[PDB]
């Protein structure tokens, strides 16, 4: 009955530990992808800085 | 309920964004007051997708009309369903940017860009559950095109985790005579391909061929070649705008139609321009495709189609499984049961029944390397490009524009060689 | 006690409860708004029904169910419909975004948002149970919220709940109503993150279904509705031993000692006789012995698969109606002498019979004819790999290309778990044949 209760408790443990891992590992790849559509869209953003720039520097 | 906002850019934007709400605003059953008088409950079950409610169950299109010249403003505002729209999202400047892709882009543009992301925010905050932006534009001209593509990325910046579909109509030497056109259409494919989910491309070679060679239209007007835009327009979001199990909002319909980020540019086809076997052998008919590409010099590697009317379900099935398996050669094997069906049971307007296409075919790379050969001999004469560069642009921003389109021509062009084993 | 706690996820299975919660009120006579006359002990009681019933002091008796979707509109049709009475408020769950046929979205972006609210809702339900046997999960393969949701609540159940059985009503994708091509992909991710969490998943191949409803009812073009009606038929004769009693009644847990002989080897085939329109069912009396022989005819399985060309084993006959073991025993002594019946040789031959004398019900306006008998047949047969491979096939057509994977790795998940879960399948279809290798 003590190797019961102890697969039981490893059973639960195990789930409630690769859950815990999955939630997290999918938080920060979906934040990194989200990150680097933003860095993509703000670096042409400053490029359109330096558009402008070029413009003003032309006359 | 889960709603989309409407953003018309340019002329070409606007005047078929203006048909389009016409359009629908009639297939929903409300008048150019924003009443509704319609008969069918299946009219407001998804009315708030494409529509406000107000006080007094007046219907308020979700729509912001933009162009950098306050011509077109005056048509829309004149015209049928004019006094619907909202006139607070009227955004419109004075300059005009006069087809000059860096003027919508980068000068001009970029000072009203604002004044209209205050408006798509006030419109965005006030949604039940936001599921993304559509917008009507051309590629040939400076607002639409230059400036309809400064918005996508504007926009995309605060709402990175939602759907951007586009109605791109493409330019065509038979329809406007400005030579110009296929340097604002590159540079726009270079800025489509990596901002928007979802780019239905309006062919007007495709618009002008039909009216033309089918519907015997000699000198068509723009009236003609937008009755087909506003028909294709409504088919395409039947499935948004009614109770529907397949492909009811617009990821649902990314998911289904885009295997590949980059290749999301779909050719839409409409039937007729009757029986369930015809309906469905048009709509797979090169002639009936608003891309003026051959479907059958390439793959489909996925299609949608959605078919109106009162009709034998029975035999929309049984003529989808002939159509895919007497044409099994010109649908990739590598993605099983890749074309879709839904059935709206509400029809066009004139119609009794009709049906519409999707399809994200590898022959779209015609269209691309149209665009591309005339770019390609505009780029070495170094024909008008000071007017570009006269706004800040740089000789690059052409060629990675070229490269990238190439780029899109060979990857459409390495998924149809390919095979499943 | 011994009660059950039904789990409706996604569209499917918010529409399969709501066939089968029709279905049961009808069996037991229990009406729209939730009144049984027929039950005099007001309140509570320890009748079979009290299994998925629950009794208010207005004498109310309330499904022991959750209904979950993160999109409300299929869920705001129970909350409209004419059984609206019967469900409290709580009991009905409802997002604002669905997941979109993407897994990512219903176990990640959109399950984690709502997954601690169900099961609070959940513990509500258990905490008035006296003795709770398990979890009945009803859910797709293919939707987003069948897939990712059902795999995300399963293993918060586990946590919750340890080894309290959990039993799957399991749609399996058919390409005649399908709504994604991406149905496989959703199918091997939940099946490989489910598996270690279920303890016996039902199948229906809704190809199955639609085949049955065009030939045997003569529909031409079968709907959900049609589908979810004989489905309904099959879980109800699954669930009758609990929810009824009886001398000849044996109880679906003996069953399951049967039916699943290794944790991995719990899916079992399911076959329903007869089905069968009022059209042909008139002056045609179908016998036991003609019911009990339909179970061996492949054209009457819930998920399609050749058993003849597999190993049984185990084979569970849960008879319903007018049915004396007397004639059960004949019908089975003449059908051991004419099919095509092979037992692994590490267990024994013999058919587990159960009979419950409540006789099947139909709805009405249905396309079933109301018949005096019927037979479910539970069977573990290693055929049923046969819907694995062809799973597996599709899922290995499109992965290769990695087409629409980036919906998903967009949404945090990794190729890697693809991968993972395709290598378990691929480990779950040696099983079934290693199962039936004879014994050295
Ligand atoms: C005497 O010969 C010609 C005289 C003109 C044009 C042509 C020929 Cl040959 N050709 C070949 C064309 O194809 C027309 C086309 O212009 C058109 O859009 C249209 C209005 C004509 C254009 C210049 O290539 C377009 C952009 C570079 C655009 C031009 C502009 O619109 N503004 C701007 O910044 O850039 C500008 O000022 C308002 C007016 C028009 C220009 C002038 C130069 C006439
Ligand atoms: N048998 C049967 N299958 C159904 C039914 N409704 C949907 N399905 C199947 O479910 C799968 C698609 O998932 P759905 O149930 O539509 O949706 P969901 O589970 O809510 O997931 P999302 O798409 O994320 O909303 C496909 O295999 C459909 O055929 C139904 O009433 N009966
Ligand atoms: N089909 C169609 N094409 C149009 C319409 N208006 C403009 N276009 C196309 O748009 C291109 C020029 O861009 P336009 O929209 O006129 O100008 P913009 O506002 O400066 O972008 C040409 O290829 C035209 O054919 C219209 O109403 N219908
Ligand atoms: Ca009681
Ligand atoms: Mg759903």
């Amino acid at each position: 009955i003590q190797k019961a209760i102890e697969e039981n408790n490893n059973f639960i443990k195990m789930a409630k530990e690769k859950l815990a891992q999955k939630m997290e590992s999918n938080k920060e790849n979906r934040e990194a992808h989200l990150a680097a559509m933003l860095e993509r869209l703000q670096e042409k953003d400053k490029h359109a800085e330096e558009v402008r720039k070029n413009k003003e520097l032309k006359e | 309920m889960r709603e989309i906002v409407h953003i018309q850019a340019g002329q070409c934007g606007n005047q078929i964004g203006a048909k389009f709400w016409e359009v629908i605003s009639d297939e929903h059953g409300i008048d150019p007051t924003g009443s509704y008088h319609g008969d069918s409950d299946l009219q407001l079950e998804r009315i708030n997708v494409y529509y406000n409610e107000a006080t007094g169950n007046k219907y308020v299109p979700r729509a912001i009309l933009v162009d950098l010249e306050p011509g077109t403003m005056d048509s829309v505002r004149s015209g049928p369903f004019g006094q619907i729209f909202r006139p607070d999202n009227f955004v419109f400047g004075q300059s005009g940017a006069g087809n000059n892709w860096a003027k919508g882009h980068y000068t001009e543009g970029a000072e009203l860009v604002d004044s209209v992301l205050d408006v798509v925010r006030k419109e965005s905050e006030s949604c039940d559950c936001l599921q993304g932006f559509q917008l009507t534009h051309s590629l040939g001209g400076g607002t639409g095109s230059g400036m309809g593509t400064l918005l996508i990325s504007k926009i995309r910046e605060e709402y990175p985790d939602r759907i951007m579909n586009t109605f791109s109509v493409m330019p065509s030497p038979k329809v406007s005579d400005t030579v110009v056109e296929p340097y604002n259409a590159t540079l726009s494919v270079h800025q489509l391909v990596e901002n928007t989910d979802e780019t239905y491309c309006i062919d007007n070679e495709a618009l002008y061929d039909i009216c033309f060679r089918t519907l015997k239209l000699t000198t068509p007007t723009y009236g003609d070649l937008n009755h087909l835009v506003s028909a294709t327009m409504s088919g395409v979001t039947t499935c948004l705008r009614f109770p529907g199990q397949l492909n009811a909002d617009l990821r649902k319909l990314a998911v289904n139609m885009v295997p590949f980020p980059r290749l999301h540019f779909f050719m839409p086809g409409f039937a007729p321009l009757l029986t369930v076997p015809e309906l469905t052998q048009q709509m797979f008919d090169s002639k009936n495709m608003m891309a003026a590409c051959d479907p059958r010099h390439g793959r489909y590697l996925t299609v949608a189609a959605i078919f109106r009317g009162r009709m034998s379900m029975k035999e929309v099935d049984e003529q989808m499984l002939n159509v895919q398996n007497k044409n099994s050669s010109y649908f990739v094997e590598w993605i099983p049961n890749n074309v879709k069906t839904a059935v709206c049971d509400i029809p066009p307007r004139g119609l009794k029944m009709s049906a519409t296409f999707i399809g994200n075919s590898t022959a779209i790379q015609e269209l691309f390397k149209r665009i591309s050969e005339q770019f390609t001999a505009m780029f070495r004469r170094k024909a008008f490009l000071h007017w570009y560069t006269g706004e800040g642009m740089d000789e690059m921003e052409f060629t990675e524009a070229e490269s990238n389109m190439n780029d899109l021509v060979s990857e459409y062009q390495q998924y149809q060689d390919a095979t499943a084993d | 006690m011994r009660e059950c706690i039904s789990i409706h996820v996604g569209q499917a299975g918010v529409q399969i409860g709501n066939a089968c919660w029709e279905l049961y009120c009808l069996e037991h006579g229990i009406q729209p708004d939730g009144q049984m006359p027929s039950d005099k002990t007001i309140g509570g009681g320890d009748d079979s029904f009290n299994t998925f019933f629950s009794e208010t002091g207005a004498g109310k008796h309330v499904p022991r169910a959750v209904f979950v979707d993160l999109e409300p509109t299929v869920i705001d049709e129970v909350r409209t419909g004419t059984y609206r009475q019967l469900f409290h408020p709580e009991q009905l769950i409802t997002g604002k975004e669905d997941a979109a046929n993407n897994y990512a979205r219903g176990h990640y972006t959109i399950g984690k948002e709502i997954i601690d609210l169900v099961l609070d809702r959940i513990r509500k339900l258990a905490d008035q149970c006296t003795g709770l046997q398990g979890f009945l999960v009803f859910h797709s393969f293919g939707g987003g919220t069948g897939s990712g949701f059902t795999s995300l609540l399963m293993e918060r159940l586990s946590v919750d709940y340890g080894k309290k059985s959990k039993l799957e009503f399991s749609i399996y994708p058919a390409p005649q109503v399908s709504t994604a091509v991406v149905e496989p992909y959703n199918s091997i991710l939940t099946t490989h993150t489910t598996l270690e969490h279920s303890d016996c998943a039902f199948m229906v191949d809704n190809e199955a279904i639609y085949d049955i409803c065009r030939r045997n009812l003569d529909i031409e073009r079968p709907t959900y509705t049609n589908l979810n009606r004989l489905i309904s038929q099959i879980v109800s004769s699954i669930t009758a031993s609990l929810r009824f009693d009886g001398a000849l009644n044996v109880d679906l847990t003996e069953f399951q000692t049967n039916l699943v002989p290794y944790p991995r080897i719990h899916f079992p085939l399911a076959t329903y006789a007869p089905v069968i329109s009022a059209e042909k069912a008139y002056h045609e009396q179908l016998s036991v012995a003609e019911i009990t022989n339909a179970c061996f005819e492949p054209a009457n399985q819930m998920v399609k698969c050749d058993p003849r060309h597999g190993k049984y084993m185990a084979c569970c006959l849960l008879y319903r109606g007018d049915v004396v073991p007397k004639d059960v025993n004949a019908a089975i002594a003449t059908i051991k002498t004419k099919r095509s019946i092979q037992f692994v040789d590490w267990c024994p031959t013999g058919f587990k019979v159960g009979i419950n004398y409540q006789p099947p019900t139909v709805v009405p306006g249905g396309d079933l004819a109301k018949v005096q008998r019927a037979v479910c047949m539970l069977s573990n047969t290693t055929a049923i790999a046969e819907a694995w491979a062809r799973l597996d096939h599709k899922f290995d057509l499109m992965y290769a290309k990695r087409a629409f994977v980036h919906w998903y790795v967009g949404e945090g998940m990794e190729e890697g778990e693809f991968s993972e879960a395709r290598e378990d399948m691929a480990a779950l279809e040696k099983d079934y044949e290693e199962v039936g290798v004879d014994s050295v």
